[PDB]
């Protein structure tokens, strides 16, 4: 369990919350962030230091510093009610990948 | 290949006088040029390297300067031993060719 | 052809890359810009990482005057590049190790000021030393043939 | 003490190959940044670059002469060799072996072999 | 823009084996990096492994917990990849996803060997045990 992630968050409709990820590998590497719905393939929402993929809403983005990475969810809508995941390297300098536990974000 | 052209072909000076020798490149050779001097019947010795500083054992009475494509040697208080043949060697890009040299003689 | 033939010739002649390396590099450069601005001069790093690279080698060119081309970080602003590091590298881990090494080179401003004025023999010796001195990059083929001044 | 000594033939006949051997000494030729080379001086003339050996076995020749010559290294017993084919009377000259230093350094400038060519 | 479709999941008795398959379309499959990730019900995404391209020589990297029980290979001529699993246990059950990955590196602020992202995911195929 290389990447630590929170169980979930209650989000008021249209509000801003932050989903964080912590670990040691994050001191040198960035985390990639994903959004997943039950029954659906997950989609990449954010990666690197500042890169929003095409094909996604431009509502929000992530960042990283220290030993923590995060995705800001902003103006969260009902369609953003999803499992969120973060992934990065297992150890600084290694070539293997890991994902965090998965957080449930629910929009009221 | 970048060539060196020396000038004048010959110099004439008295012992104790100051003279200069000029060499210029056919291209930009930055700071890599060396000056050599030959006594009759002997191999030449190094005077100046990296187009500017003196080699170990070389007298303080002379030096040189320049940049880019053109450099010169300046020798003060010429001593009888300073009269001889001078050569400019190009180092920016191999082969390390020489200009034809100049000939300094006593008035 | 900014630097692409001048610095690709020895990679092709000595068998480091396939003969159509230059064309593959040009198309990938368009998609993935090579320019990068340092506090001093631009340092560019063209690369592909395809299977047409036969062995790993670094071709380094120094330009008489800067060449203006787009930035690595997706910006139309041209970068006045004076030094170019064409990387004939087969895979990802090897190229990241080289780019990390190049960053140490890029940040050495005294080195770059000298580099712009170094002869091919001097350029070879200082780069050669840096590649082999580093704990990384073992296996990269670097020689005098990969050191060049680019006219204009 | 670094010094260069030389040996070769006195009189060579036109069209024959000239063999000049330079005895290298005082440091290893394998030393990083170092090398040796040859400079020619026909009597009454200035200096001409002839040939060059680097510590890494790179080699240079004067392009005007190059088609006739090869230069080689053998670190066993410090030997430097220069071989020039098809030598003419026009090639009568003093042939000097000079030590090259890191970042360019011609200094030793060993005494020259005198080579003459005649019938 | 692209498609990636998994198949071959099914029920395996503990100690048994199976092979999963996945087709791909709309992209360069020769210089592609492909990975597998699995999600047991009630769990998050577990990375299983990655197969690299011909530039490196088709090496495969595995998560330590699956090393030695998994093998990955692919046929570029049909845009298709395969993976074999052996000696299955209850912890191997889950939805197996195939994904197309990319590479990321920041020249000024990164660190080798960079980072990765999973750009395009398929639906996944379900593997169960006992
Ligand atoms: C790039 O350099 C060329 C040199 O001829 C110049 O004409 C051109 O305007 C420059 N372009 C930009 C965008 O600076």
């Amino acid at each position: 369990y290389e990447l630590t992630q929170e169980t979930g968050v209650s989000v008021a409709l249209g509000r801003t919350v932050t989903i964080t990820c912590r670990g040691d590998s994050l001191r040198s590497h960035y985390a990639s962030w994903y959004q997943k719905k039950p029954g659906q393939a997950p989609i990449l929402l954010f990666y690197g230091k500042n890169n929003r993929p095409s094909g996604v809403p431009d509502r929000f983005s992530g960042s990283a510093s220290g030993n923590r990475a995060s995705l800001t969810i902003s103006g969260a809508q009902a369609e953003d009610d999803a499992e969120y995941y973060c992934s990065s390297r297992d150890k600084s300098g290694s070539r293997l990948s890991v994902f965090g536990g998965g957080t449930k974000l629910t929009v009221l | 290949d970048i060539q060196m052209t020396q000038s004048p072909a010959s110099l004439s000076a008295s012992v104790g006088e100051t003279v200069t020798i000029t060499c210029r490149a056919s291209g930009n050779i930055h700071n890599y040029l060396a000056w050599y001097q030959q006594k009759q019947g002997k191999s030449p010795q190094l005077l100046v390297y990296n187009a500017k500083t003196l080699a170990d054992g070389v007298p303080s009475r002379f030096s040189g300067s320049g940049s880019g494509t053109q450099y010169s040697l300046k020798i003060n208080s010429l001593q009888p031993e300073d009269f001889g043949s001078y050569y400019c060697q190009h180092f920016w890009s191999a082969p390390y060719t020489f200009g034809g040299g100049t000939n300094l003689e006593i008035k | 052809e900014d630097i692409i033939r001048a610095l690709a010739s020895p990679l092709i002649k000595d068998g480091m890359v396939d003969e159509d390396f230059a064309e593959k590099v040009i198309e990938n450069e368009s998609r993935y810009p090579s320019g990068l601005q340092a506090k001093g001069v631009g340092f560019a790093i063209p690369h592909v990482l395809g299977d047409y690279v036969r062995d790993n080698a670094i071709s380094v060119g120094i330009l008489d005057k800067p060449v203006n081309f787009s930035e690595w970080y997706q910006s139309p602003d041209p970068v006045p590049v004076r030094v170019v590091f064409m990387l004939a590298i087969r895979t990802w881990d090897d190229i990241t190790n080289v780019m990390n090494w190049i960053k140490d080179v890029v940040l050495d401003e005294e080195f770059m000021k000298r580099l712009l004025n170094m002869s091919d023999e001097e350029i070879y010796r200082q780069i050669y030393t840096r590649i082999s001195k580093a704990p990384n990059l073992s296996g990269i083929n670097f020689s005098r043939e990969y050191v060049r001044h680019l006219n204009g | 003490q670094v010094t260069l000594k030389e040996s070769g033939p006195g009189i060579l006949q036109p069209s024959q190959t000239l063999s000049l051997t330079c005895s290298f000494s005082g440091f290893s030729l394998s030393t990083f940044g170092m090398g040796v080379g040859w400079i020619r001086q026909p009597s009454g003339k200035g200096l001409e670059w002839l040939a060059h050996i680097w510590w890494d076995d790179d080699k240079f020749y004067n392009p005007a002469l190059k088609s006739r010559l090869t230069i080689s290294k053998d670190t066993s017993k410090n030997q430097v060799f220069l071989k020039i084919a098809n030598v003419d009377t026009a090639d009568t000259a003093t042939y000097y072996c000079a030590r090259i230093g890191e970042d360019y350094f011609l200094d030793v400038w060993g005494k020259g072999t005198t080579v003459t060519v005649s019938s | 823009e692209v498609q990636l479709v998994e198949s071959g999941g099914g029920l395996v008795k503990p100690g048994g084996s199976l092979r999963l398959s996945c087709s791909a379309s709309g992209f360069d499959f020769d210089n592609a990096w492909m990975t597998w990730v699995r999600q047991p019900p009630g769990k998050g995404l577990e990375w299983v492994g990655r197969i690299t391209g011909p530039g490196e020589g088709w090496s495969v990297d595995y998560a330590a917990p699956v090393e030695g029980r998994f093998t990955i290979s692919r046929l570029n001529s049909i845009n298709f990849l395969y993976l074999e699993m052996n000696n299955l246990r209850m912890e191997d059950s889950g939805l197996y996803f195939c994904a197309r990955t990319g590479k990321y590196y920041d020249f000024w602020s990164g660190y080798p060997p960079g980072e990765e992202y999973f750009q395009d995911w398929g639906r996944g195929t379900l593997v169960t045990v006992s």
